[PDB]
DNA sequence: TGCGAAATTCCATGACA
DNA sequence: ATTGTCATGGAATTTCGCA
DNA sequence: TGCGAAATTCCATGACA
DNA sequence: ATTGTCATGGAATTTCGCA
């Protein structure tokens, strides 16, 4: 068996709702299974449509051999296995109710879920401008069984946005306090 | 000078004047007989005065101010006086046109990595697609994998909100682009200064100075035309296709595309490329690190015959940018300051201000 | 073909194919290993779908549409194929631009005698003196004396009232002129054969042809450029007074000015030639006819490294006079009739209309 | 003495009132004295404005060393006087009631009236047309004495337009009877 | 029969938008 | 069914002045 | 150890308005 | 305070297939 590649398999899920900013209320989150490189697009629905209009963004830069999905209506539907035939991307899709993905992806997935917590908190309203350090910090996040992060992996180059200050990623007691406040 | 005169006349010696000839007196003015036939010749405190009637006629040059003085007048050296009152010629100065060409271009050095250096420029105005009329260009220089854009205007705004979107991938250390509006704004220094990106900005009116980015909009106009021939022009739609196509073409020079110097391994395309299947991804990535480093680079051509290269203190003269109908092409000799390297000077024009321009837009000062 | 392809995986040679290569089955296609990695060899009748599909990704040339086919494939002779492929291809040959330089340029013979040939143009629309917008430039082809008018548009009128008080001196053989309204009108034509004046035309868009006179309005232009510095562009009153200081200035090649070309002596102007004094008319007119023949003639320079001269059968694009937006810069191709000289051509396109062009506006059609 | 040269004589003088022609009513003749050479310009009046107006356009082609005329008010005006100063040329006058010009213009001057008068009759309203074929007709005429034409010994070429058909230039009867019919 | 300097000739450069 | 041109000012080359 | 043909490399041409 | 670039298709040159 061949060694693993990038654009081998990119993992696409939904995120969401969250509070509206600039009228989006979804992420879609694409990362690639053998980096762990993250692409991440703001969408008003977790629709077919919303789907297409995304992924045709980053399939203008590259296109993975498969893309692995939940049964989520968005990804079953005729006309994504239709945009997808088009471009010669085989769809897999993990059983209903029983998610798998990857070590990596999985914590990669957990990762994005807690940053956009913890970064939500106080500005629920303002993430849309947020995207692109999030996406930043997150492959440029140092993986401890590659030895690189996921910049490394994809480019073979070191970045021009390290990220040293390995933050808390935790939830504070204030943060913890005024994220309460919000649930109400 | 009537006493210079009052001496030859006599008969005795005079530098400048050969004693081979005869100095008579006709008409109340000194003549002499010459091979070519009689002519006058005036105290030199009448022959600035005759050049420069003799040059006003039609503000010749040298041999054409000279043929016409030479019809009536002889004296030493002549062309000494005729180019002493063309070098003082303001009209001539800066309507003139050069007859020395600039020296050869500079290649500068290929950005060392991917994201080292982004060359960003606008296309446009393009027929309307769906209220845009303007494509943001972004070829990062070492890879030549290029971003595209649509944008209603050539604004900050639009950039700003292209290289948001952008910059979600990587942060680049330098942003080259020409001084147009859009990339010389406040806002946009701001936007950089905040990202800790480094804005350089080619020399005024001088595109081959962007030369990465403008290649590319070829590319790009080339595609698009190709694609809509025998259909209405509707290229927005176009943009992610011809951005696709264009990252994933081979150069035949290197014989590797975009893509490929990007990320060292195609993606799910046509016609992928199989040759590292059995490497692994450090494997892979260790001869993409070598392919990177030998690539080829081309080396400044020949200087042409009549080239002319800046020299600190030369008097030289700026191209005015948007000349108006019959003014002239050419601005007030300026001095050359600071040579930055064989084809970038700095310049202090008669205001007195600090200019960074191309030899390209620069002629030298005729006649010193 | 699966039955060519058949005998290769038995053993037997086939011309095209390399016998000392392993050609085998796998995946249900015929593969082959190769220096540069294992490739599929596509049967025959799969080849043209391939080269098409890898030509179409970004309508690429010879080079960069191989290597992508080489990634996969491997089958005899894969350029060729290539090449049938863009030799075909209506977008990529109205589209891309030419590789091969002109052939050099004719220096055609200068008119024997003044009025034998007028090169006539427009200098236009400048700013507005006196209600004119126009100059209308008569340059006599041997002498080069000029005549300059004063027009309110580039119009048949205007040409027709300025050239009767021209024609008042002396009428010329022919008139020389582009393909400008103003002078390929049905009254134009009527005005010269009414006076027994041929008309002859440049080749479309080539101002080259009209060179004579497109030369003499640089120099016009410059000189009042030259006498408007600071100061309003209020040329009208000008134009007279160009007109008699360029046709007074000595070309320093000739070392004659128009004026003495024409009339072989200086009129009562500054720095008047005194030279032919002691002469009588009929002397100075038998110097002025031996002047007329033994001025220099340039000849036509070196053909450039890749040039193409045209051929009667070639298939010949024309350029697209004025290409509008993301369109292309070539019609589709037409062969060439009559080559009327190395430089001028008879063409017929695929409407049926013959056109005289110049090999400027022409690239030869790429890959036969 | 060195031998005669075009431009160093023009011989100018004005015919008229004429009937108006495009709302001109005067000829302005010049004559250079060696080669016999004509050129005519129409005026509205023969003023020093008109002269002037009329020999700017003259002077724009070639300047007479000196310019011969009689004692009109129009050339011995002062205006008249500064505009030749100003161009280095020097104005010749005739004794008044004396008018002497040379054997070559006094005949080339009768030829211009009398061509002038045959062409007028008929059509005394359209000379303003006619005055470009009137002075290629004198231009293109045979000097007797001096065996070649104006043009010839102006350029020293043959013309384009050689006019072989000698015309009569005296008046038929029935142009005699048109001609006193207008004097009416 | 040759030297140094002036004069003439050569000719690339660029613009007729 | 016609077609490049030529002013410009440094450099290259020839000529001039004197011996 | 060398031939004819195919493959690769060279590189002038031209356009980013 | 900066700087030309590179796809294109004939021609030139090198390599391939076979002996
Ligand atoms: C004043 N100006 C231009 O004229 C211009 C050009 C171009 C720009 O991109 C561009 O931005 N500008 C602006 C407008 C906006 C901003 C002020 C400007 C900055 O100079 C441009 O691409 N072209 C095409 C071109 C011609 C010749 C070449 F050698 C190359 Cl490499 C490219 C030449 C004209
Ligand atoms: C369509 N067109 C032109 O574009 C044009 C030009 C010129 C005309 O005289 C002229 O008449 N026209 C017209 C307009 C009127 C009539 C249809 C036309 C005929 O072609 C012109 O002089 N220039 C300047 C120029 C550029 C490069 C050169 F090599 C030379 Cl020699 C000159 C070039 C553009
Ligand atoms: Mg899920
Ligand atoms: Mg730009
Ligand atoms: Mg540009
Ligand atoms: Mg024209
Ligand atoms: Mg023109
Ligand atoms: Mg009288
Ligand atoms: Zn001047
Ligand atoms: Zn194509």
């Amino acid at each position: 068996d061949r060694p693993q590649k990038p654009f081998d398999k990119f993992f696409i899920d939904y995120i969401g709702p969250l509070p509206p900013s600039q009228g989006y209320l979804y992420v879609l989150v694409v990362v690639d299974g053998m980096t762990g490189f993250t692409w991440l697009y703001p969408t008003k629905a977790p629709s077919t449509s919303a789907t297409v209009k995304s992924l045709n963004v980053l399939t203008s830069i590259a296109i993975p051999k498969v893309i692995h999905s939940d049964q989520g209506a968005a990804f079953t539907s005729s006309t994504f296995a239709e945009w997808a035939k088009e471009r010669g991307i085989h769809l897999e899709f993990s059983t209903p109710y029983h998610p798998q993905s990857s070590g990596k992806v999985e914590r990669k997935n957990s990762d994005i879920k807690r940053l956009l917590t913890k970064l939500l908190v106080g500005r629920p309203t303002k993430w849309y401008d947020l995207l692109p350090v999030v996406q930043l910090a997150l492959n440029n996040t140092y993986s401890p069984v590659l030895k690189y992060t996921p910049h490394q992996l994809l480019f073979g180059i070191d970045s021009n946005t390290p990220f040293a200050n390995q933050d808390t990623l935790d939830l504070t007691r204030e943060e913890e306090l005024s994220l309460l406040q919000e649930i109400r | 000078l009537d006493a210079e005169l009052d001496q030859l006349l006599q008969g005795h010696y005079i530098k400048g004047y050969p004693k081979q000839y005869t100095y008579f007196l006709e008409d109340g003015k000194v003549k002499v007989s010459r091979p070519e036939g009689v002519k006058i010749i005036p105290p030199q405190s009448d022959r600035q005065k005759i050049v420069l009637q003799a040059h006003n006629l039609a503000h010749t040059g040298r041999e054409a101010t000279l043929l016409k003085i030479a019809n009536l007048y002889w004296w030493p050296n002549m062309r000494k006086d005729v180019v002493k009152q063309l070098g003082r010629c303001q009209q001539c100065l800066i309507t003139n046109a050069s007859n020395k060409a600039s020296g050869p271009i500079l290649r500068p050095d290929r950005p060392q990595k991917p994201f080292d250096k982004f060359f960003i420029d606008y296309i446009g105005p393009l027929p309307p697609s769906q209220g845009y009329l303007y494509v943001l260009v972004v070829v990062d220089g070492m890879t030549g994998f290029t971003w595209l854009y649509p944008t209603k205007a050539p604004s900050t705004s639009a950039t700003v909100k292209s290289l948001n979107v952008l910059t979600s991938i990587a942060i680049p250390k330098v942003i080259h682009s020409d001084q147009g509006a859009a990339f010389t704004s406040s806002t946009f220094a701001e936007w950089a200064k905040e990202r800790g990106i480094h804005l350089e900005f080619s020399t005024p009116y001088h595109p081959q100075s962007s030369g990465k980015v403008e290649r590319k909009n070829s590319d790009i106009k080339r595609l698009l035309t190709k694609l809509l021939v025998g259909r209405p022009t509707k290229w927005y739609d176009l943009l992610p296709v011809v951005q696709l196509a264009l990252n994933n073409t081979y150069s035949p020079v290197l014989k590797y595309t975009p893509h490929q110097l990007l990320f060292g391994i195609d993606s799910n395309t046509p016609f992928a490329n199989q040759d590292t299947l059995d490497l692994t991804r450090e494997e892979e990535l260790s001869l993409l690190q070598e392919i990177r480093t030998s690539l080829y680079h081309p080396s400044t051509p020949p200087a042409s015959s009549r080239s002319w290269s800046p020299v600190v203190g030369q008097l030289v003269q700026e191209r005015v940018a948007r000349p108006a109908s019959l003014r002239p092409r050419w601005h007030k000799p300026s001095t050359v300051l600071k040579v930055l390297n064989p084809r970038t000077v700095v310049i202090l024009d008669h205001l007195g201000n600090n200019r960074t321009v191309s030899i390209d837009n620069l002629k030298p000062t005729s006649h010193q």
